[PDB]
This record gives structure tokens, C-alpha cells and sequence, in this order.
């Protein structure tokens, strides 16, 4: 963890991080066996196993119904958009008979089994069996003579147990129409979860990282519903594959830069902020706020969301003050007085009308801020404060700098019309 | 009150078995215990036959129920010792020992 | 160890197939087939990547497949200006980058 | 023009050490992760040892391990190996290569740019 | 791990006596662990006094809960027992023995004991 | 489904949706018995029976306590606005003494009965009697003398199957302040919202649609609690009326046409995307992203969300190089290097620095893509590239076009100044 | 409540609404004593206890791996990075073994002990026994000779209730990174939010306020957590604290202000929509949707995300036809025909092609109205239709005022070039 | 649907029997199918010979689980009994028979049964 403090747009740099950004899915189907309960029946009035036989039979009748510029909009639609379809081109495959049966046969005997489908896509099929093996072994048993509301309730609240995760899966897919938000814990076990990245085709290290953050993993991972195939229901997760991993990336943040210049205001925003990631060979910016989290020095990001940007882009940074690049930002008469938490040192914004202090748990008050941008470090204060407003900064220990230079609200004239604009060039509007 | 035999007699290379009868030992672990002549008492059986480290393989425990039976094979002079096996009470509450069991090896 | 015939040979023109033969830590294991050429006494260059793709530059002229334990390069149109080692390589789940034993084609 | 450039070769004593150095131009160095590879005289070819981008991770092949260290510098732009304790077996030209990984299907590394290498004789 | 015990050898009788049992390597404090004290006469069966856990609660043995009392000393890596009315019937060797159980903490075994000291009364 | 790619504008659409369209609310209000638990005492402590009852209690005392330009954010506003002011209105008749006895009467002896508010508006209402029931016949029958750690535990653990419905409705009324997101299956079962599409007044085929698609008619509708009346749950369920069906739909989508007419770029995108359907007598637009969702051949979308916009507006789809509609549109120097995946084909632009293919699973790189827009269809390949990052192809078997016509940034001088601009009309910018 | 509709701007403001607003957070942490689960073993095979206890010490296992201008984005982003900085930098605190170990010794006592962190921060802590109460009391009881399968099976099914809590604390701090959105009923029951506002340091008279809205309390308040330290596992709860209280607050909504004025339209929107609030002597501006929600004549907006904003910017509402003030709108070719529904009236905007009408259930249409913006009390109708659209109206009673004045869009003359601007001041667009 | 058999007709002692039975109409493999075989000598009462199931799981008869083998072929719709040593008291009619049972799988009646086969020994 670094940062830059860039006075010359009210702007932070945060650099050093390292990168886990998904290139590809890594397909696991599982073949969860409910057995055929749709003829199974319980001659014996209301009764614990005729509750449970009876949701059971109900939720795989259900299941059998359901089936399948502003940069930040256009990525997001594209990161949910391309993640769907190559899903859904792959349950387009695995749902042939062919298929079907080709996965059933390897898990006849072994509750994984590695394949090929038709389509040349592999995928490495599971077997969750144990539904159909109380359901055979356990439960017939002890049911006789189709009586269900039999003594030994341990049978029943047991059924209760070995049901729930059958259960949980038609919710889930009902409630999404098939295509799950995230991979909950009923569609793919955090056992299942390691045996999954255990067998998918990647290096250790990266074993070892998703070993280490196996709720990103599950995170950024998703279900789908293949459909019911003979009172077995087939659905398949996709696990994301990082094939780009600990490259250089960096969290681009600002704040309104601001001067009197005339008495009325002119104001600056910076609008490229967000993640920005060295992509093996080209920088990639993630602008959909759904895209980037950070586990430890670690940003998670997804490549199909990515607007690839040149690299030149950087200079934006180094010299937005005279680069040729035409860097994305607003302007205009909006003093805007706030904070922005960068996670090395707040970012302040105060302007007319707004009295603004910082200060720590023990010292009261450090000082009174000046009129203009501030970068107050996690080493300078423990809270800001703007009008009456308390923030309390970040105590993450790190590297700072400040890069000087006399902000571009106040080192330009503005242009006098139009004086406001959204999302333009600085060549544009100073 | 956990009853053991008061002695038993041994020769060389015998199997010694010594039963611990106990009214728990349905419901609780029987310990074992084994103390050499004027020496700290060492413990055999740390379950109703589990075995600590360094404790010879020879040593091990029959029984689960009303009784449990401690047996020692190729009995030998550097087993002759004072046996004690020991349990809870129903409670947990306390800790109750045997009378000892010893073991004479001739 | 990826394994490959050691050596083959065919008439200008002709078709001449190169089989890395394959193992499933490293080629059954999803690990995709690479191919590099070699000229004696060069760098290698690289022909094939994934398991059939090709980058700019190649006489556009060669191909390969995976099987789902096996691959194959085919070269076609063969000149003499390809008469080189060929080496594929994949990635072995426990022994990391693993090159082939490296077939020689011969004109 | 990226071109990988080695320097660092020639004779070594058994039980001697050297240090290769795969100085990299052209290309954003940062970004790619690097191998060494090796190629016993008309043998075939050997990869030696990876590290990743940010020298977060390593791996080697067990003729290097615990022998050799690949490490970089991401300022300037150069590519190292020390080469503790060479064998008479390592005789080789020694290769680095820029490293590539386009993880849609498996993260199968593919090597796009090779150095031209020098002759680690022992 | 070790236990070691300092006397007194000697109490009068009618007197209080107390004995410490220091202990290193462990502490009483982590979960699982307890020390007790077991009494033996000389040439006879062991006698549990009393047992301190990792929440310092204190069970006494039934027949000897009124005068036995033992506990931990807070600042300090060690145990005293304490119990009144020394008769010469209580002359007997008195080891400190450590249970350390992690399961279901039923029944308690004791896997180190002390030297034991020999007290005489 | 057929979509026609509009070279002129980088644009797509696809035609030949049907329609499903919410015009109107159909109410079912449930009645769920609770029975009088307010002053059921258990004198047997802790007991299976009696943390039921207190969380029973609990409940039932918890839900008490609770009760009720960018065309994009104002249709999600109005829309959602529009729903719950639908249905509160309805929840201001029905929670009257002179209602709630007038719809409890009716359904004494029948757990459906029809009736018609005070306010004239009419409603389904249905019992849910189920708890109370088992509370005040089978449960009853075995709390002798106040005791309730009876041997029995049949009884307890099917209490804790009763009362399931009732405490997750208590939840998701609390965490959603008595208007729920979407009619949970405990809300209204799929018997339940079976039935209510089979009272509701609407044609047998819409009927037919609806327990086809009950997944919609579930996620478009939701919940309301009117209150507890005498230990009595009142709740409305409303479901969609959908008047407007199987007319004409098509969906528009775009990405950016750049072109270096100056070396330096220019670009547009257009600003209209998304949905638009037939209305009866007029073209109505549908920008809300939440509101518009597909299955099969149809979409489904809210009418209150949907901007009624002028017939014209499909000018710019024929010849927004020609047309005199003001085709909104933003425009600048702003390449951005994307793929859209429309149903029947990936719009692919391609730029500067930026290298793009083509692929198939059996055959690698089918081509390099030129500079500029591309209309990948779904037969031409099953891969997209763009630099390293790869995007899947949907699969979807259709009729495509190509409208031919130099790209609108190809054939109209980008304005000088302002030469960025966010959501204009293109008179304003080329 | 009452409500000005300003003819200036067709636009509404509705006065009269009073404050809550999150000024501060209070920190409740418990520590839930799940017990020395990791090491407790059935020697007895498949178990109901056995299944309990082993997703016990799996839910363990998996929580010790789980660890922590446009206004509107902006104060979204500042409002979540400030609440989990200010969370964060008390779990900073309270994780250190000098605390943990002081939080847990004053708990030996009293399930409640108000605590001072070595950094300085008052802290409620409260301990959850009950299943480490259950663990070692009750279950160790039944547990005999590490035989899990007893014929008790009360012992097993009351396990399986104990565990709920921990349980689903464990999903909600996986699910959520270990920081949650809401304090869920199992991070922290009803009856602990009223002994932690009841023990807050704050008037009794909000103290009776909390105690009823205390569903306002739970969804501002969120959780994080801490860790496992010593098989005991430690979260923090931050309760919201409501310093300003009773404050004026209004809504300011609007619809576009257009008029054919060149046969041509012209339109305007004010861009300044949503909530206002006096704040200590300052107005402030929540832009961002998620801020603010009215339970009655409250409104709960979170201080962290509004903007102030300077008290002459209220001359919007009283003279945007003459205020120096920048009032930001957006204006344009482009007139849209909706309803915004204003609590005490729809504003109504009615342009070419789209018939516009207001009815009643008793009466039907009762007018059509004009072109032109049009303001419809809750008094004037019940229902108003925008072509075949039906939006029924709000029903509140209040006070509602018409201010006259001819409509910008039709008072002014319209910037020739550039004619489309979005948010801009009034100054530059007319 | 119907159960067609061919012989042979006539076995000698010290010889394995075989026969096949086919069918048509439904599969062996959808759920709770079986094929079964019986047999009955004249004036004799009927023995169970062993089933297989629609997973080709087997079950054999046991007083005659030193003698039977039964399996489905994996190529058709047939399946073929083999018993290892034929005896004069396996004189008798064999039937293969269905059972079809999609509720709860015990209690397996048959319903259809084969033309039925003489085997003479
Ligand atoms: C249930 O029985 C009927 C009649 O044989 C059959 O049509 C249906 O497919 C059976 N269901 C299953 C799951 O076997
Ligand atoms: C409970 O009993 C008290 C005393 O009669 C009464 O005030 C209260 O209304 C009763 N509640 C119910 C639900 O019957
Ligand atoms: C479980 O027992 C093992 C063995 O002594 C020990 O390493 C571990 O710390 C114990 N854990 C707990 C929570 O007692």
C-alpha cells in the first residue's frame, strides 16, 4: 500500500497493490440426486415424512417450471451480460441427452468425474448423491407399507436435515429464474468449493491464494440450472479462473478541486476515477462499482467488465496540468464541500460557508483547515470534520507523498461558456 | 466405589488381567493408573482402552459396560507395579479411584 | 513427460502430422497445448498457443488439436524453410512448464 | 521492439556460481510474468524457473530448486538468475522468455518473446 | 512441562496444612486444563482433595469438602491447597496431577503428576 | 427473434419480441389465522413447545410494532412510486373495521370469498387458517394443565413446521417496513398465486400465460401488510394485470462509432437504448433497467415505468443519418474499445491499440476484426476478443440483417466546440 | 404536512416534515460464546447431534477464515466509506488481546458492561451464553462416553434451535465479508436493540423515539466482525445515534417545465431533486437515493452522505424566475409526459400526442387536462392517466399551495447553442 | 408388451442352462422395472430365482445362490438366466416376469409374465 496525494487536481493515487483479476470460468455441474420421489406416497394422513415427501415432490415440480461516455453503466451491463452467456453456452451443451447421460455415466461409480462435452468445453462433474441415498437406503426402509407417520421420528427430522440443501437450491433458482446472484452454500459446499479449486487447471499459487480467499471466490462465481433430467436435477457453477494475478494496480480517487479565481467559484472534478490495472501489456480501467474489491493488499476485479485504456492515460496523473491526453473530467460553478476516505488520507473539500477542522481521540481539535483542497493523512488526524459532520479516517499504515502544483481550478482561466459540463475533456472546459 | 482385586500373582511372560468393576462404568470412561514402587504414578489408559505415547503396545483394555478389564501380556518383572483404574462419579463432580490392584510378578 | 516421435519426414508439399503424445497431470489435466518452432541455432518461435491458436506472422499454414489426452500439430504446404525442431508444451500440475522431447521434421 | 538481451554466461568451475542477467527493453516490464529455459546442446528444451509479475510467487524445476534463484527488478528492467552450486548437467544455453497467460480455458503459460540466450558451460 | 511441589514436610497436628504445586510450560488458564490434588497413605489407595479449572471453579471432595479448600493464587503460576484440622490419619504423600481434557470435559484423566510431597503429621 | 444492425450508428435492433405489460394491480388479501397466542402461558419451563409459542408471541408482538434527460432515473422512480401508492390506496380501504369485518365474515366458511371494498375497488380474499387450526384443535387438545414439555414431540416439531409461514412472513414485512420486494413463496404459495390468476378477471390464454410464466407474476408483484386485527394478520398480495399482451417489442443497443476522420477520433454513442414496445396506438419507451426482463420470446415489462415517446422516435432505428426526430445521442473524442452483446450478434468497436479476433472452439482465430464497428453474429463465431479479454457469443439461432450506410461518425464533421457533449440530440452535435 | 407547488419550475415542494438524522454511531459488541467446539468428538457414527455439532465446528472453521456536479454517487460512496472507516477503526481497538481480554473479564460478571477502549471509545459490551451455556451445562450432560446418537432426541432437535443465531451470524458475516448491511435479528435480537438504546448515552425522550421506530434503528445500524479469539467469537454492532432530531426537512420533486414557445418545444428540470434538511444551522442536500426514508412526518436521513449546501439555495423554491443563485437543471428538446407523485399532489406533465385525463373510482373521468404542466392534489382525484397509463394517486390529507408564476421554459428564451445541457445552472440553459 | 422365450428345451445333468427372455415395449432402464425369473415343476408351487433392477442391480435366491447367475446384455432388449448345473428337479416351466413398481420399491408384485419356457432335465 502507497498513495500520492496530486495537489495539482485534488486528486489521490493509491498504487502497490497487487492484482487477482478473473480471465475465464471454470465450469463444476453438479448432478444433486433427488431420486424419484413424483410417485412416491404416503397412505397414512397428515404426518412428518408426508410434509417433507410432500415439499420435496413439490419443490422438483417447481424446479421443472423455471428455466433460464459514462463508463460505469456500459461496463456493468457487459461484466453481467458476457458472465450469463458463457454460462449459458455451456448449459447449451451439457443439457444434450447425450451429454446428460455422458455425465451420469462417469458419476455411476466416482462422485467426480472429469469429461469432455460434446462442444469441447471440460468440465468436472460431482455428484451429490446423498439425498438419493437416504432416500433409497435410509428412508424405504424404515417406511412400510406406505405408512409415513411411523414412531422412529428420528427418521423424519433427519429427512428434514438431508432435504435442506436439495431445498435451498430450488429457492434459490426460483428466485432468480434459473440463474443464481452468487454461489450460495447449498450449490456448491465450501468443501466442494476446495475440491473444485483443487482440480481446476491452474497453478498452485493461485490454489493457494483462492484457498486463502475462497469467499471472493464464491463471490464472483455463479450457478445455473440445467433442469430436472429423470428426478435428477443438473445445475452447473462456474468458478472464476485469474489468469492475470499480482500485476500492478491502483485506485484513482479525487475530490472537487475549487478556487475563488473571481470571486464566484470555478470548480474541477477528476470523472476517470476507480481501478486502473496493468492487464499483461495494456492498463485496463474497472469503472462499474461492482467490479473491484479489495482482500488485503489484493484488488478482485472482472475482465470482461474492463474498458481497456491507453497507457498514456496514466499521465492524467503525472501531469493532467499539461498532458495531451484528453482527461475525462466536470467543471463548473458547484462548490462542493465533502470527503473522500482514499485509504492512505482523506481528501477535503471546503469551501465558502463551511468551517472545517480535524482533530484525534485525545487532542481535540489539531487545527482549523484552510479554504481550498486538503489531504489529511492517517498519520495527521483520527477525524475530519465539515460543517458539523464527523468522519473518521482510516488508520492504515502506508507510504504517502504529495506531488505539488497549483490546482487546475486555480492555474486556469474557466471558459466562459458554457461554464458548466458533464464528463468532457479538460481541453474542453479550462 | 470402583472394586479391584487386592492383588494378583503373575510369573514371567503371563498375561495379567486386571478387572475394574464399577456401577459409572456403563455411563464413564475407566482411567488406568500404574505406579512402580515408591514413583510418581504414570497413566496406561487414558480412555477405556486408548494408549498414551511411549506406553507399550502390549498394554490395552478388553471391556465397555459393567466391567472393564485392563491385560497386560508377556507380563514381566518391569510390570510389577500398583494398578489403579479410576472414573467420574454420575455427576462429573468429582473424580473416584480404585483400590489399586497389585501386581506380583514371581 | 510429454513425448513425442522423435523424428519425422515428408516431401515438399506433403502433409507431415506431429503428435505430443500426453499425460493427464499436463495435457488430460485442461492444461492447453502449446507449439514452438526452432531453427538450429535460433530462438524458438512461437507457432501455436491455447490449443489452436495462431499468431500474426505465421504463414498461416498450420494447425492443431487437442484430444482429451493427446494433441497434434499438422503442418501443411511443408517447405524446406520449415524443416526445424518442434517442440510442443503444456503446463504439468506438479512438475510446472513441461517441453516436449521434440520432433524434427525433415525435407 | 521488445527484445530480451542475456548476458552473464560463459565458464563456470563445478560447484562454481554465476549470475545471469535477462535485462529486458521494449515492453512493459512490470506487467509479464518471466521463465527461464534452458537447452542442453541439441537436447530438448527445459523450463527452469518462473517468477510472477510483482515477484509475489516463484516456482522451479527440482534441477533448480533450492540450487537456483530467478528473481527481478522492476526498476530499470532486468531479469536475474543466480546460479549456486552448477552441475556439469547444466551445461546449457540458457533462455529467458516473456510469459503469457490467457486464462479463458486453463492457465496454461505460453511463452511469446524468447532471448537469445548464452552458453552456461560447466 | 513439570511439576514441582515444596512442602511443608511437617505439620502439627490440629494445625492447617498448605502446600503449593508450581507448574510451567502450560497455564492453568487455557481451556481443558485443570490441576488436582490426590492424597495417598502409605500403602494405600489414592484420595482426590479437590480440583481448579480454566474458570477457576472448585470441586471438593465430598468427604473432605468442610475442611479442604484449594484454589488458585492470581498473580502467580501456582496452586495452594489448604485444609484444617491436620490429624495424623491425613499423614500421607500428596501429589498435584494435571488433567488436560479437550473433549466433552466429562472424564477427567490426569496425565502428569508431581514428585508428591510427603507430609507427616 | 431478428435483428437488423444498423451500420449508419453502430447500433442494433432487435426486432420481433412479443409483449406481456403490466397495466393494472389485481389484489388478494390473505387473512392468516394466528389465533389468540397473545395469552398462551407455558408453566413448565424451558421447553420445544414453549420457544415456539414465545417466538409465536414474539412475532405476532414485532409485527405489530411495524407498518408502511436521463429517462432511466425518473421511469425506476415513478414506477416504484407508482406501485406502492397502487396498493397503499387499497390498504386505506380494506384496513377499516367496517372492511376487515366484512372480508373476515365472508371468509368464516369459505377460504375464498370475492367482495367488493367500501371504495368500490374489488378484491380476492383468502384464509389462511392453517395455524390457527393446529393451534386451537391439535395443539390445544394436547397442553393439559398449562404443561408443555409433553412427551410428544410429534407435536412440537410439526409446530415448527406450521408456524414456518407465519414467522417468515413477520420477516420479511419488518425488514422490508411492511412492503415486501417481491411475494416470497411464504407470502402467497404457487397453489395460491395459481388460484388468484384463476379468479382474477382476465382471458383463459393470459390465464394459460401466467401459470406458464408464474415467475413473473411472482417477481413483478408484491406485498403490503394492512396489520393484526384480534390476533388475525392482514396482508395484500397484489398481483399484475398484464392488458397489454403479445404486442410488437424490440430492444435497441449500441456502442461506440468512432472513426479518425482527423487522426484525432470522434465518436457516438446512442443515448435511447434499451427496450421499446407497441403500446396500444403508441410507442412507448422503457428505460428503466430493473423494470424489462425476458423470457422466451417475450419481455415483461411495468407500463407505470414506461415513457410514452413518439411514433417517430423509430426514425432513428431507419435513418438517423436522415431523420428530423431529435435522436438522442452522446458524442466525443472518447474511444472506447467494447463489445455489446445483442441477442443475435456481438456488436464489436475495435480502436487504437487494441487488437480483436474471432474465434471458434473447433478452429482458433477465425479473423482479425478490422478498426471500427463490427457486427459479429451469432453464426460467424462463438468467440470475441478484445486485446486479451475474451467475450462468449450468445447461440441464439436467428434471422440477422445488416442496413448498410457510412457510419454517422464517418459522415458528419464532429461540431468544434463543445466537441464533448452527455445525452443530445445529433442536430446539436454533428 | 404541507406542500407548495412553484408554476416557476413545475416543481413541488413539500415543508413541514421533521428530522432524524444519524450523527453519530454507538457501538454495541458481543461476544457470543459458541464454546470449545473445535475438539468435541462422536464416537458413535451418523447423528442428529452429530450433524449439529459438526456444522457447529464447521461454522467455526469457516468464520476464522472470513475476515473484513452529480451529486448522488458521490454521497452514496462518502456514506458507506465513512460508516465502515468509522466501524473499522473501533474493530482496530476492540480486536487488540488487552481489549478482548477486558471486554470478556467485565462480562464474567454481568451479561452487560459498559467498557472504555484503551483508544478512548465507549463500548456496551453484552455476552451471548446461551450456547456455550447449552455446550457445557446441558449437552456435555447428555453426551455419554462421547456417544451422539441418544434416544433423547429432544436434546438434538433443541440444539438445532440454540445454534440458529450462531449459525446464521456465520452465513451473514460470510455472505457480507464480515461487514453487514443490516443488523439482522441474529446479530442482534429486539430485545438487546432495546437495551442498547435504552443504555445509549442519548435523551429519553429519542430513547422512546428508538423504541418506536426501531426498525428505522435496525436497517441504518449495521454489523461487523471482529474474530474468534479463544473459541468465543466477537462482533460489533453500531447502533445509529440521532443528534439532530425535530429539524425542519422538505422534499423538493419536479417534472419538465415545457412549452411549444417556437412551435418547437423547450423543456427544463430542476436537477436539485430530493430531500433538504436545516442541520445545526446549515442546509444540507441528501442526494442519494439510499439516504432518506420517511416513517410518518420523519425523515431518517444519514449526515454522512449530505451535501451542505448554502441556505440561499432555498431561492430556488421561492425565485428561480429571479435568484442569483446557480439552481441546477436540465433543459432541452425533449418533452417527456409523466406523473411524479408528490405526497400531497401528482405533478402532471402533458405534451403533443399524449391524451392526459384525472378521475375518480365513483365518477370516472372527472376532467382532461391541459397541456402543459399540471398539478393534481389528492383532493382533486383519485386517479390520474397519462395515455392508457393509470397512476393513482397519494390519499394523505394536507395543505396544498399553487405559486403562480408563467413557467421558465416559457418565460425565457432557450440558449440557441448549446440547447441540450444536463445539470447545469439555470443561468447557462435559458 | 410382451415376454418372448426360445429354449432350448432340453438340458442334461452336468450342463449349464441358459435362456433368454426378451421384451419390448418398455425399457429395462426406467425407474422400478425389473425382470425377475420363476419356475414350477408340475404339480409344484412356485420359486422365486433371482431379479435384476434398473440400475442391473442383483438378487439371488438364496438356497439357489450357489447355483444362478442372471445379468442383462448391455447390446438389446433381452436378458439371459444362467444356472451352473442342471438337476433332475429342474425340470420345469421357467417364466421371466416384470415387475413395475414406481412407489417406494419394496414390495416388488410382478404383472406381466413371460410366454412362458419348458425346461426338461
Ligand atoms: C409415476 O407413474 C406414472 C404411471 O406409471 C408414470 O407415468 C410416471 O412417469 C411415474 N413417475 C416416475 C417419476 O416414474
Ligand atoms: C389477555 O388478558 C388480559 C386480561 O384479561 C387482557 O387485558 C388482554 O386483552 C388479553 N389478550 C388477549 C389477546 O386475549
Ligand atoms: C484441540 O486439541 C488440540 C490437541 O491438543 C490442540 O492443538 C488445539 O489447540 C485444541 N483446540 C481447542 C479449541 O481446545
Amino acid at each position: 500500500l502507497k498513495e500520492s496525494y496530486l495537489e495539482e487536481s485534488c486528486s489521490t493515487i493509491t498504487e502497490g497493490y497487487l492484482s487477482v483479476l478473473r480471465t475465464g470460468w471454470y465450469t463444476n455441474v453438479f448432478t444433486l440426486e433427488v431420486g424419484d420421489v413424483e410417485n412416491l406416497t404416503c397412505a397414512d394422513g397428515p404426518s412428518l415424512i408426508k410434509t417433507e415427501l410432500d415439499l420435496t415432490k413439490s419443490a422438483l415440480r417447481e424446479l421443472r417450471t423455471v428455466s433460464a461516455f459514462v463508463l460505469g453503466a456500459i461496463a456493468c451491463g457487459v461484466a453481467t451480460a458476457a458472465a450469463v452467456t458463457a454460462g449459458v453456452a455451456i448449459a447449451k451443451c451439457i443439457r444434450l441427452e447425450s451429454e446428460v447421460t455422458a455425465i451420469k455415466n462417469c458419476l455411476k461409480k466416482t462422485n467426480e468425474c472429469v469429461s469432455t462435452l460434446g462442444c469441447g468445453v471440460r468440465v468436472l462433474a460431482t455428484a451429490v448423491r446423498e439425498l438419493k441415498d437416504f432416500v433409497s437406503k435410509n428412508l424405504t426402509r424404515a417406511i412400510n407399507k406406505n405408512k409415513c407417520d411411523i414412531p422412529d421420528l428420528k427418521m423424519a427430522v433427519s429427512f428434514s436435515q438431508f432435504n435442506r440443501r436439495f431445498l435451498n437450491v430450488v429457492r434459490q433458482f426460483s428466485d432468480n429464474a434459473g440463474i443464481t446472484p452468487a454461489i450460495s452454500k447449498d450449490l456448491m459446499t465450501d468443501a466442494e468449493l476446495a475440491r473444485a479449486i483443487s482440480n481446476m487447471p491452474t497453478s498452485a499459487g493461485q490454489i493457494k491464494l483462492m484457498l486463502e480467499n475462497r469467499a471472493m471466490v464464491r463471490r464472483k462465481g455463479f450457478g445455473i440450472l440445467i433442469g430436472v433430467y429423470g428426478s435428477s436435477v443438473i445445475y452447473m457453477v462456474q468458478l472464476p479462473i485469474f489468469g492475470v494475478i499480482d500485476t500492478p494496480c491502483w485506485i484513482v480517487k479525487a475530490a472537487p478541486s475549487c478556487s475563488e479565481k473571481k470571486g464566484n467559484y470555478a470548480c474541477l472534478l477528476r470523472e476517470d476515477q476507480g481501478w486502473y490495472c496493468q492487464n499483461a501489456g495494456s492498463t485496463v480501467y474497472y469503472p462499474c462499482e461492482k467490479d473491484c474489491e479489495t482482500r488485503g493488499d489484493h484488488v478482485f476485479c472482472d475482465t470482461a467488465a474492463g474498458i481497456n485504456v491507453a497507457e498514456q492515460s496514466k499521465e492524467c496523473n503525472i501531469n493532467i496540468s499539461t498532458t495531451n491526453y484528453p482527461c475525462k473530467v466536470s467543471c463548473g460553478r458547484h462548490p462542493i464541500s465533502m470527503v473522500a476516505l482514499s485509504p492512505l488520507g482523506a481528501l477535503v473539500a471546503c469551501y465558502k460557508g463551511v468551517s472545517c477542522s480535524i482533530g484525534s481521540n485525545r487532542v481535540g481539535i489539531i487545527k482549523q483547515l484552510n479554504k481550498g483542497c486538503s489531504y489529511i493523512t492517517n498519520q495527521d488526524a483520527d477525524t475530519v470534520t465539515i460543517d458539523n459532520t464527523v468522519y473518521q479516517l482510516s488508520k492504515v499504515e502506508g507510504e504517502q507523498h504529495v506531488i505539488k502544483g497549483r490546482p487546475v481550478s486555480s492555474s486556469f482561466d474557466p471558459v466562459k461558456f458554457p461554464q458548466d459540463q458533464f464528463n468532457v475533456a479538460l481541453d474542453q472546459c479550462f | 466405589e470402583l472394586i479391584q482385586l487386592p492383588s494378583v500373582s503373575v510369573s514371567p511372560g503371563q498375561t495379567a488381567r486386571i478387572p475394574c468393576s464399577g456401577d459409572g462404568l456403563p455411563k464413564k470412561y475407566a482411567h488406568w493408573y500404574q505406579q512402580k514402587a515408591g514413583q510418581a504414578p504414570i497413566l496406561l489408559m487414558y480412555k477405556d482402552s486408548e494408549r498414551p505415547s511411549g506406553i507399550p503396545e502390549r498394554f490395552s483394555a478388553f471391556s465397555s459396560g459393567t466391567t472393564v478389564t485392563m491385560t497386560i501380556s508377556g507380563v514381566q518383572e518391569e510390570d510389577e507395579a500398583d494398578y489403579y483404574c479410576q472414573s467420574g462419579d454420575s455427576t462429573d463432580t468429582s473424580v473416584i479411584f480404585g483400590g489399586g490392584t497389585k501386581v506380583t510378578v514371581l | 513427460v510429454v513425448t513425442q516421435p522423435p523424428s519425422v519426414s515428408g516431401a515438399p508439399g506433403q502433409r507431415v502430422t506431429i503428435s505430443c503424445t500426453g499425460s493427464s497431470s499436463n495435457i488430460g489435466a485442461g492444461y492447453d497445448v502449446h507449439w514452438y518452432q526452432q531453427l538450429p541455432g535460433t530462438a524458438p518461435k512461437l507457432l501455436i498457443y491455447d490449443n489452436n491458436n495462431r499468431p500474426s506472422g505465421v504463414p498461416d499454414r498450420f494447425s492443431a488439436s487437442k484430444s482429451g489426452t493427446s494433441a497434434s500439430l499438422a503442418i501443411t504446404g511443408l517447405q524446406a524453410e520449415d524443416e526445424a525442431d518442434y517442440y510442443c508444451q503444456s503446463y504439468d500440475r506438479s512438475l510446472s512448464g513441461v517441453f516436449g522431447t521434440g520432433t524434427k521434421v525433415t525435407v | 521492439e521488445v527484445q530480451l538481451v542475456e548476458s552473464g554466461g560463459g565458464l563456470v568451475k563445478p560447484g562454481g556460481s554465476l549470475r545471469l542477467s535477462c535485462a529486458a527493453s521494449g515492453f512493459t516490464f512490470s506487467s509479464y510474468s518471466m521463465n527461464w529455459v534452458r537447452q542442453a546442446p541439441g537436447k530438448g528444451l527445459e523450463w527452469v524457473s518462473s517468477i510472477s509479475a510483482s515477484s509475489s510467487y516463484s516456482d522451479y524445476a527440482d534441477s533448480a530448486k533450492g540450487r537456483f534463484t530467478i528473481s527481478r527488478d522492476n526498476a530499470k528492467t532486468s531479469l536475474f538468475l543466480q546460479m549456486n552450486s552448477l552441475r556439469a548437467e547444466d551445461t546449457a544455453i540458457y533462455f529467458c522468455a516473456r510469459a503469457r497467460a490467457t486464462g479463458y480455458s486453463s492457465i496454461t503459460p505460453y511463452f511469446d518473446i524468447w532471448g537469445q540466450g548464452t552458453l552456461v558451460t560447466v | 512441562v513439570q511439576l514441582v511441589q515444596s512442602g511443608p514436610a511437617l505439620v502439627k497436628s490440629t494445625q492447617t496444612l498448605t502446600l503449593t504445586c508450581t507448574f510451567s510450560g502450560f497455564a492453568l488458564t487455557t481451556s481443558g486444563m485443570c490441576v488436582s490434588w490426590v492424597r495417598q497413605p502409605p500403602g494405600k489407595a489414592l484420595e482426590w482433595l479437590a480440583r481448579i479449572d480454566w474458570e477457576d471453579n472448585t470441586y471438593y471432595s465430598t468427604s473432605l469438602k468442610t475442611r479442604v479448600t484449594i484454589s488458585k493464587d492470581p498473580s502467580k503460576n501456582q496452586v495452594v491447597l489448604t485444609m484444617t484440622n491436620m490429624d495424623p490419619v491425613d499423614t500421607a504423600t500428596y501429589y498435584c496431577a494435571r488433567s488436560y481434557i479437550t473433549d466433552w470435559k466429562k472424564d477427567w484423566f490426569f496425565d502428569l503428576w508431581g514428585r508428591g510431597t510427603l507430609v507427616t503429621v
